[PDB]
């Protein structure tokens, strides 16, 4: 806890130093803020402060939504988040959208929601094998389920009305990624429905595994369909993605690990 | 005596080196001791100007007096500049004009531009376009003649408050249309062909339409277009190079020779040299002027720079009445100069500070929903007002929400 | 230096035998300068004391009250309007202030968004401002316009501002609001410039007199001439 | 009869619709049956031209004959075009000129451009600039009159082998300098002012320098600049719109009306219309011409397009002698047309195929190290030759290495 | 159509009583056309058979051998040079070919990269394709130049190509190489154009005589006003 | 092996269909190869046949230098390689170097050499715990030691003369990355030196672990110095990397796991 406060103070000291340097130069409100926006190191330090703020908000949201990290999903977050920040960075830079301080914020919002879906993934994965779970866990995780699903529905609606009204831009890829995240909250619902009808009966159910495999096959098909439509759109319009082929290979492997295993079983 | 002046002009025209220019003036400074009436007027304009001889304002005043008693046009002109600017000597506008008139009488061209500009913007005298027509002409005849010989030496226009062939033949064709070369003269249609030549940027065409709007040929003779067409011709003389002599003094760290080589051109009636000669006095870098006569003198040259159509000089005339720079604090007077830079020149900042006087009840009675309009109008006018309105509108709604809770 | 760009000056040449006037601006015998032209003509130009104080112009007016001058403007019903970036203000002097904008539909219809800002059913003249400077005015204030939603359905009010201009043809400098849904209109008219307390104020001119020294004529050997030279182009 | 022709011209000038244009010609086609000598010449140029009436070449030849026996300039011109191009009728250059002369005599302007062009490039006659000056002059007077009235209708120049104010007043000023308007005439200096007006793109200046180089005024009268200045004026008549009538036929799938509406302008002496009228005959899309007279007729219009300075027409004249298109195969003759597009026009491909005839010993004696120069020269001339030289140079070194192993 | 842009034609007006020539080009009485001008003027314009075959021009030449014509060019020592993008070829007729290029150092030195391509210590005239055309030439072949590294220190050789041009001033059309370090030079001269077998070959002109039908005069009424019009303009 | 020959033939069938499409359009040599260059799908298939050709050359180079993959480094290449595919892809597009088919071919040369350094690390890691290693393994891996380190020395020499003669371009990040790869072959040498003196003596050596921890400290200090100098340059010239922070956090963690462990030990 000491190092977190040390990092926050060491970021706020630089932010205050940059703000005071600008205010000593241009002694008013409006030229000071305009000078902050045009200057590169000033906006860089403001970016650093914004990232530390969203980091602390993420930490308090993880504290209020999960009681304690298992220290086995913290790594899974670290590699998958590196994956993700590099994919968002490359998608931001190929599209020639230019560095704007209101679309970087949207991209970190997308990354933040992706991290929370992955945390929900691993929490329900341990809920599969947890014999002692209180009602607080159930209520908080189903609150996470809703909130996430409603958020991706809202952003999908916003992005498809954007792609209808404005024209071809980055809002299309934003809406498609939020549609994939919508399929993700769909997967965990069905998984939580099956593992909740598992716990309420003091006997194992053989049909639960079949339903889980069928649902995984389902949504794997939906995911590869979305990725293929995503491809066949951006070869046609703008430029080759050069990104999003990462989780696609994992999406076809998700289809491979579900369809072929069910074919070998059934 | 006279043999010493020949050596200086030979090395000045032959060598462009800074040391060689100063070495050439060594004989010229020695020839000034012999009272050669041509010798002092080239070192009087270095003793008080700088970037030549070392700057010493008091060392030039008393030798200007003997230039006045001799009857020199170049001494009558500059001695009026001392009393107009209050430079080393108590300020007096009363006989500042008296020296400029006799310099204008004596045949000097600088004392005609300043007397013409004073008659045009109504500074020190009554604004009379008839008198501003007479003095601005004499300069235009004496500058269009040399520009046809020298080729029209172009000089860049540098404003410190911002940082720190095809048409040549159209002039002769338009000249033949008005006069008549093989065809009947038609003043109704020769006006449009002549006026289109000035849009290319050449200033020979700027002269010829001024005479067109003077005598009433073609178009009826209006005062406003009579001298404004004349003025931009006069602002491109051989004294137009004096920005670079002043601007190089600013970049070389000699800030007290960029406030004397700019205050003459401010007196000559510019706007590049009236903001910059006030921006240097804005930050108190000048040392000849006292610490108590630094803001009222910078208010005078911010006021002239605004009436000639500058956006920043109208915002920065709002600031000096907003905080109380050089004047007792007036929120009502500062209010007007902020909106005059909003409706007229559409300056993006000038409606943001309109919001602050609307939001916080300064100058006028407070109204919360009126202030919302001008912050919103600021974001439409520029791309850079999107940020500092958003943190202003969020603060705006916090007061509106907190007041509603208390009710 | 303090607001020094408002003091007018004038050089005169009254000659050898001239007496400085004792009425108007004050004079001294020490603030004289010895002058010399290019052709060696000597002059002695005296200057007045730069005060121009008080208002001792013998202000007398037996004419009509300021109410009576705008009556011929009211009955003729000749009233103007002003354009803006979006809006269009139509002040009608003696009837109303009307603010409206036409919405041109695609081919057939024209839609009007109209509002009403008013309708005609003290030893010191107040002074507002006008572009920084100073001008005494006539205020004509009314209300009972269209209801304003921000003031909880209160009718708008408006004051009519009258300032004089010689070359005016009944136009508007600007339309402005001191608060929400209550607007101020300035109107140019040539009627009030005859009124001594309502005319455009000009500072008195301080006269600079040049006494001709012996050996130099009544006016310099370059003056008269050069003046008449342009007298050609008169 | 005459009442029917008025209805067609009213709907043609009043309606730009394709159906209305065809509906207007229905009375015009019916009026052609009444032998109104004005009626046929507007449907003669549709019966054989297309994009108006349906294309039927044999239906226009016999009614052109009665236009000739009547003595119509518009019939004498076009019947020469039939025998010059061998179009529906056995080819004969002998009396192709006879019909064109009487059309040029009859007052037609097309028969003067072609007769002028034939005298200029030496096609069908001896190249005589004196005779090419006379016939090109009559067209220029009859087109310089109408551009001052019509405003100069500009038409884009489209080449199929590539895909599939300020100066207006300078003309009158330069006209007064040569003639003399208030000044003595000087032909030595008025030439430079007049010649600079043509660089702006206006073709009124193109006319006035042609007469300047014709009579010998200013500059000595040279034949090469006498008619080349004249020719670009003549290539912008009201017949310059005829690319668009031909190019629209190519995009509409009517390829056999883009080879007749282009072969006239190829006969009229263009280079945009001489490559394109050969590129269509290159790919055998035309059907009026036989399958055995498709390459020799496309060799003729590739040969005229090369001598007028086209890069592709000089490479593609190398190909037709390289493979044996329309000629017995000649590696020596094809060699020259490949180098003539290398030294002169610096065509990047034209030194690559120079390497192939150097590397593989075609036409001349083989030398391996001489071929290396031209492949290397190809990469310097263009950015797109970096790839197909590298796979050619790698193949080049394989032969050099394999031969060295066998030794 | 086959190479048809090399056959010259000429229309003449010999008139009513004219007999077609039996020498030169062949004629027929069937290939006539009946002509009509704009002013209704009837002409019968005959055409020859377009063969222009053989070389029966009675080729006789009692003059000097072609060797003797270039001797005054050799002794005068007036020899030219040619520029290129980089190189500079200086052929000297009767002495040498010199190929060199100057390397201008930064201020003081000039470096020369020079090479030597040569030095002077049959009933059919051969022809070479010149821009695809047929020109017979005089070859002057010569060697013993500077050694060539590619040919294992063999001296270069060169052939001088002579073709005639009336307006020539001893310049070069182009310099070219048939093989490595052995070069070909073409030279324009006016001396060989007097030689009948070496002159510039022009095809014989097939003459279109045309006879004037009765009711029409010797020349058409729309023709003679035009050749006088250019005669005035000249 | 059957799926490998199928993938090669199904790529060569597309290349022989793209080439035969252009040769029918432009029937000569020179306008055909030019047409392939300017066309997007024609250069796309020629890119695919290039990558399959460098894939099969890698598999035959892996077969001759390593006898058999252990199927524990086969995964370990796949995440790293992905890591490496994306950051070269992001460095290629951020720099605005434009898509050129001779600098893409240079970037996959870097990735191909980067994959072979990683394969040498995991093979020498099991050289620690292999008690039965033949002389064929010893010679075939020191050959990989030489061939790599000479190659990065050559490309560093090619790049630091390119940064002087030409100017600031993308050749700076090539030679710097090869300099890190030069430290990478430096690491596996010393590790091979200390583990070769381990096998020749039939007794454990305690100083071998002390030298190994000192050596990892060494080069880790060299690595962060290279990355930190790599940071300070491209902020000054051109633009912010937005890449190469991936192995840097692993480079500080390499320094963290070496210096702090040695401080705790010694
Ligand atoms: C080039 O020229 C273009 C046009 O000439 C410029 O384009 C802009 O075009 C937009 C159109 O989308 C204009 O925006 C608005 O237009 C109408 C009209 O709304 C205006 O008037 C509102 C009236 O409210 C006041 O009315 C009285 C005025 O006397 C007051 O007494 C009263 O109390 C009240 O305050 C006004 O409110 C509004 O201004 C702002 O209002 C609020 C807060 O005041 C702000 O938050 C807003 O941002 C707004 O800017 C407008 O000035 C409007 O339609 C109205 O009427 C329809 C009727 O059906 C309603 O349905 C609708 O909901 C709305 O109420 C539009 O919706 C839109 O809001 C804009 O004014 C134009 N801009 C300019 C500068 O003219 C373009 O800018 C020019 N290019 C440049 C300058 O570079
Ligand atoms: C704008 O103008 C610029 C200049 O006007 C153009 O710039 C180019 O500038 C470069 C300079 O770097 C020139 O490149 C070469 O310049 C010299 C000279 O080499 C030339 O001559 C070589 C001679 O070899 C032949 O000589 C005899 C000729 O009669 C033959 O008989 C003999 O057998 C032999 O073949 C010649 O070989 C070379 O051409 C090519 O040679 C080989 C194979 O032949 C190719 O692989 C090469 O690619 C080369 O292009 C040149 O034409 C050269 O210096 C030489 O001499 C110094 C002396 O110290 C040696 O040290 C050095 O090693 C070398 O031997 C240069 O090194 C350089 O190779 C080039 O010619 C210019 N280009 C043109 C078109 O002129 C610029 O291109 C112009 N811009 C345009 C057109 O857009
Ligand atoms: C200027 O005037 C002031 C006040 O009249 C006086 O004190 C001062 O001495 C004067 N200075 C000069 C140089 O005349
Ligand atoms: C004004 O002038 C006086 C000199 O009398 C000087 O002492 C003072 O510092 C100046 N400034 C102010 C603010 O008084
Ligand atoms: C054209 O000439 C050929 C050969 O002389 C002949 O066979 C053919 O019938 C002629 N055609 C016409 C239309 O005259
Ligand atoms: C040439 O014309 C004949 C008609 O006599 C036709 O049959 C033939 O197909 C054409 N082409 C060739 C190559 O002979």
């Amino acid at each position: 806890m000491f190092r977190t406060a040390v990092m926050m103070a060491a970021s706020l000291a630089l932010t205050g130093a940059v703000v005071a340097h600008a205010y000593y130069l241009k002694h008013q409100f409006y030229p000071t803020v305009v000078y902050l926006t045009k200057s590169s190191p000033s906006m860089a330090v403001l970016y650093i402060q914004a990232f530390v703020l969203v980091f602390l908000l993420g930490k308090v949201m993880g504290k209020v939504f999960f009681g304690q990290l298992r220290a086995a999903e913290m790594e899974h977050l670290l590699e998958r988040s590196w994956y993700a920040v590099t994919e968002t960075c490359l998608a931001f830079t190929v599209f020639r959208d230019d560095f704007s301080p209101r679309f970087v914020a949207l991209f970190t919002l997308l990354l933040f929601l992706k991290c929370f879906h992955w945390l929900a993934e691993d929490r329900v994965d341990f809920m599969e094998r947890s014999p002692n779970i209180s009602w607080l866990f159930h209520c908080r995780i189903v609150s996470l389920m809703f909130l996430l699903g409603i958020l991706d529905f809202l952003f999908v609606s916003h992005a498809y009305h954007s792609i209808l009204t404005r024209g071809a831009s980055v809002q299309l890829v934003f809406g498609f990624e939020y549609a994939i995240l919508m399929t993700m909250v769909l997967t965990i619902f069905i998984k939580y429905v099956l593992h909740s009808v598992d716990l309420q009966s003091e006997n194992p159910w053989d049909n639960k595994a079949v339903y889980m495999l069928y649902t995984e096959l389902f949504t794997g098909f939906i995911k590869v369909l979305l990725y293929m439509a995503f491809m066949t759109i951006m070869i046609k319009v703008h430029t080759f993605p050069l990104f999003a082929i990462r989780p696609m290979y994992l999406a076809m492997r998700q289809f491979k690990k579900a369809v072929t295993d069910a074919i070998m079983s059934r | 005596a006279e043999m010493m002046y020949q050596t200086g002009m030979k090395i000045l025209n032959g060598s462009n080196k800074k040391s060689q220019k100063r070495e050439a003036y060594r004989y010229l400074q020695k020839a000034a001791s012999m009272n050669h009436t041509k010798a002092l007027e080239r070192v009087s304009y270095a003793l008080l100007f700088g970037d030549y001889l070392p700057q010493n304002i008091q060392a030039a005043r008393e030798m200007f007096e003997k230039l006045t008693e001799e009857g020199s046009p170049k001494g009558q002109t500059a001695l009026g500049f001392l009393y107009a600017s209050g430079l080393g000597v108590n300020s007096s506008q009363a006989k500042a004009l008296v020296y400029y008139t006799f310099g204008a009488l004596g045949g000097n061209l600088i004392a005609h531009m300043v007397l013409g500009y004073r008659y045009w913007a109504g500074i020190g005298v009554l604004q009379s376009c008839e008198s501003a027509l007479t003095h601005y002409r004499l300069v235009a005849n004496h500058v269009a003649s040399d520009i046809s010989l020298t080729g029209g030496s172009v000089v860049q226009r540098i404003r410190l408050p911002d940082e720190v062939g095809w048409v040549d033949g159209q002039l002769q064709l338009g000249s033949m249309y008005y006069n008549g070369i093989g065809v009947k003269r038609d003043y109704k249609q020769a006006l449009k062909y002549f006026n289109l030549a000035s849009q290319g940027g050449h200033i020979l065409a700027f002269y010829n339409l001024a005479q067109m709007h003077a005598s009433g040929t073609g178009v009826m003779r209006s005062c406003h277009t009579a001298v404004e067409l004349f003025k931009n011709v006069c602002e491109r003389g051989r004294w137009s190079e004096r920005l670079m002599t002043a601007y190089n003094s600013y970049k070389d760290g000699d800030y007290n020779a960029a406030v004397i080589q700019y205050l003459l051109l401010a007196e000559q009636g510019y706007e590049v040299a009236q903001s910059n000669a006030a921006f240097i006095l804005d930050q108190r870098e000048a040392s000849i002027v006292g610490e108590n006569e630094t803001y009222p003198r910078a208010l005078l040259h911010w006021n002239r720079a605004a009436s000639q159509g500058y956006t920043v000089a109208r915002i920065k005339l709002g600031d000096y009445h907003f905080y109380g720079f050089g004047t007792d604090v007036d929120y009502e007077t500062a209010f007007i100069h902020y909106r005059l830079a909003s409706e007229q020149q559409h300056s993006a900042q000038a409606m943001f500070n309109l919001g602050y006087m609307h939001e916080k009840g300064l100058g006028i009675k407070q109204d919360i929903h009126l202030a919302k309009r001008f912050y919103d109008m600021a974001a439409e006018a520029s791309p850079d007002a999107q940020v500092p309105v958003f943190l202003a509108l969020c603060k705006l709604g916090v007061v509106y929400f907190l007041q509603y809770i208390r009710e | 230096p303090q607001l020094s760009d408002d003091i007018p000056f004038r050089v005169n040449w009254p000659g050898t035998e001239f007496s400085l006037p004792t009425t108007g601006v004050l004079y001294k015998e020490d603030n004289y300068v010895i002058m010399t032209t290019a052709h060696k003509e000597k002059y002695k130009c005296i200057l007045p004391l730069v005060t121009s104080g008080d208002e001792e112009e013998e202000k007398d007016y037996k004419g009509p009250n300021p109410r009576e001058l705008l009556e011929p403007l009211f009955k003729q019903s000749s009233c103007s309007y002003r354009i803006e970036s979006y809006w269009t203000y139509e002040v009608c002097h003696g009837k109303h202030i009307r603010q409206y904008h036409e919405e041109k539909e695609t081919g057939q219809k024209i839609n009007i968004h109209e509002y009403y800002l008013g309708n005609m059913l003290s030893n010191e003249i107040p002074t507002k401002n006008i572009e920084g400077q100073m001008t005494p005015y006539y205020p004509v204030g009314m209300g009972n316009g269209t209801p304003c939603s921000l003031k909880q359905n209160r009718p708008r009010s408006s004051t009519v501002m009258y300032i004089c201009h010689p070359e005016s043809k009944h136009e508007i400098l600007s339309v402005a609001e001191v608060t929400t849904c209550e607007y101020e209109v300035v109107i140019l008219t040539p009627l009030l410039c005859s009124h001594p307390k309502y005319r455009f104020r000009a500072s008195p001119v301080n006269d600079i007199f040049c006494q001709s020294l012996p050996g130099s004529p009544f006016k310099p050997l370059t003056l008269r001439q050069l003046e008449q030279q342009e007298e050609i182009l008169r």
